[PDB]
């Protein structure tokens, strides 16, 4: 039985852009990487300090079906996405956050 | 961000 | 940094109706309850054996705002809910898996 | 052709949790429950009390394939569900209201 | 209290093109049109024989505001749509079934 | 490569009812009837001022496989609809906006 | 009035994983980039044959606010979405297509 | 159709 | 609630 | 509205 | 089923 | 893919 991590994505504008920054359970900056060394899930809670209605509406891949996760879940408000990773694969595996906003119709996504 | 799974 | 529970929901049908049957990470059967001693993530993934088109819509509570569960997100394809339990707020909760079906449009409750 | 009944689903807090008051056509409370003796509908209106936005999202049942439904219709804005009852199978089914909520994203049921 | 009514809207391909063909529950087909002499519902049965696929998405009005119908609920499977008619406000209301179809992306409306 | 034409929709209540009034790139009334001489898309966007929450849920058609429009893609916020046409089929076909509402369930169609 | 250009997104698989090929009206391989020299709109077609089950669900930015695109539009079975560009704001905006799959809850995200 | 209302 | 079906 | 189509 | 919170 | 604009 495994590793339940939790980590908070605040978004804020600079520059009129979004921002991300990760934050680890003790308050501190983190770089947002992960490693697991075993079966367990990655809890993400958005912080939208950017006032411009983010939701999470995914967690994306350019590489998919490389196995690393094997599932996303979100919450019904989009404030909460988590991942399931059973660790049976070995590798790595990069993602972006894919979020919805009301300013406009255009997904946002975090940087690649 | 990236994940690195380690079994 | 807590713990990530593993349960599996099967379904199956007995009298033309759904029984829940869960079971562990060791493949034992369980009674379903938990405790959780510090804040964590409770996975269901569901073992739908009736043939009747049932995936996860939601976790429903009668007592949705007692503060035991913080949150609950669902996967697109309806196989996984998870409980978000943050264990500040002691004391118990009674909850039911709502599942939608292809036979019909009337939602499927686990037993209370 | 058949009987058209209308039943209000009165939503309170009470202790921080929701009460469900059903009120007839009359305006008295009933107790909920009701015989079909010819095919026909149960249209349930909701009046939400509890400033949670509360809203239908379904009806659940415990034995969805007794029969006894045969089909639920729901609102675009969460305010009526419908019940489909052609009245060919006898006996019982129980069933409970399946609602969302905007304090959070767990499901709230009415009483088993 | 009032009167549940039950149409079933049969669907054929006639010159590549959808056609609505509306039945009473005598088998009979009937124009479509109905008189509401006091509060009820009118639960409409689709009866798809297009091979297109076809759902009810909602029931459309010109004038949607007239008051005539109260409300509208469909069915989370497309083939039901029910309409509430509190028969509070005299006059008359002309509408269009609303529905999806798996051949594109355009909407499907019956007869103005 | 093709002609990209952009029509606005503006909405108006007039007799508590919901009137469309199309504009040209211009500024002036059009009557919103296109003809297209080559592959192309329309955008039409709303401009509601009717004060009831409209927004584009589809574009509807009583001869949806006569094949003269192609497609149909509307935008997250329900403020823009288009139309693909490949300008392959010959021919005429006539639609109307169906649209979603916040004061009530019913959809609004725009004129037949 | 503007330009209706048409791209259509082929999408393989290569190693187990997705590769997006782009091409133009003449069947050209593009790299993907265009050019608005006025107002108009981009249609992209998917061409899925990683048999996968791809459907568009957005397209992401990671600047969603620069201005470049003003909208995005989708079609109801995911294989269009359009991006509105009213080339008022000059400059360039980098884009990834976000897509839903059949075999996993992951989101497909095109190159950045 | 048309639905016509008489209370 | 419950619901007695008697046809 | 009504759409014309000449290819 | 039933879950049990104990900090 | 990349977008560039020029009025």
């Amino acid at each position: 039985q495994g590793l339940a991590q939790f980590i908070k994505v605040n978004v804020t504008l600079e520059n009129g852009e979004p921002v991300f920054i990760f934050t680890d359970a003790n308050g501190q900056v983190c770089q947002g990487d992960i490693t697991v060394t075993q079966a367990g899930t990655i809890t993400y809670l958005l912080n939208d300090q950017t006032l411009k209605g983010l939701k999470f509406v995914g967690v994306g891949f350019v590489t998919p079906f490389d196995g690393i996760i094997d599932a996303v879940t979100i919450s019904s408000d989009g404030m909460l996405v988590q991942l399931v990773d059973l660790d049976k694969t070995p590798g790595t595996t990069k993602f972006q956050f894919v979020l919805s906003n009301t300013a406009n119709t255009l997904l946002v996504l975090s940087p690649d | 961000p990236q994940i690195i799974n380690r079994p």
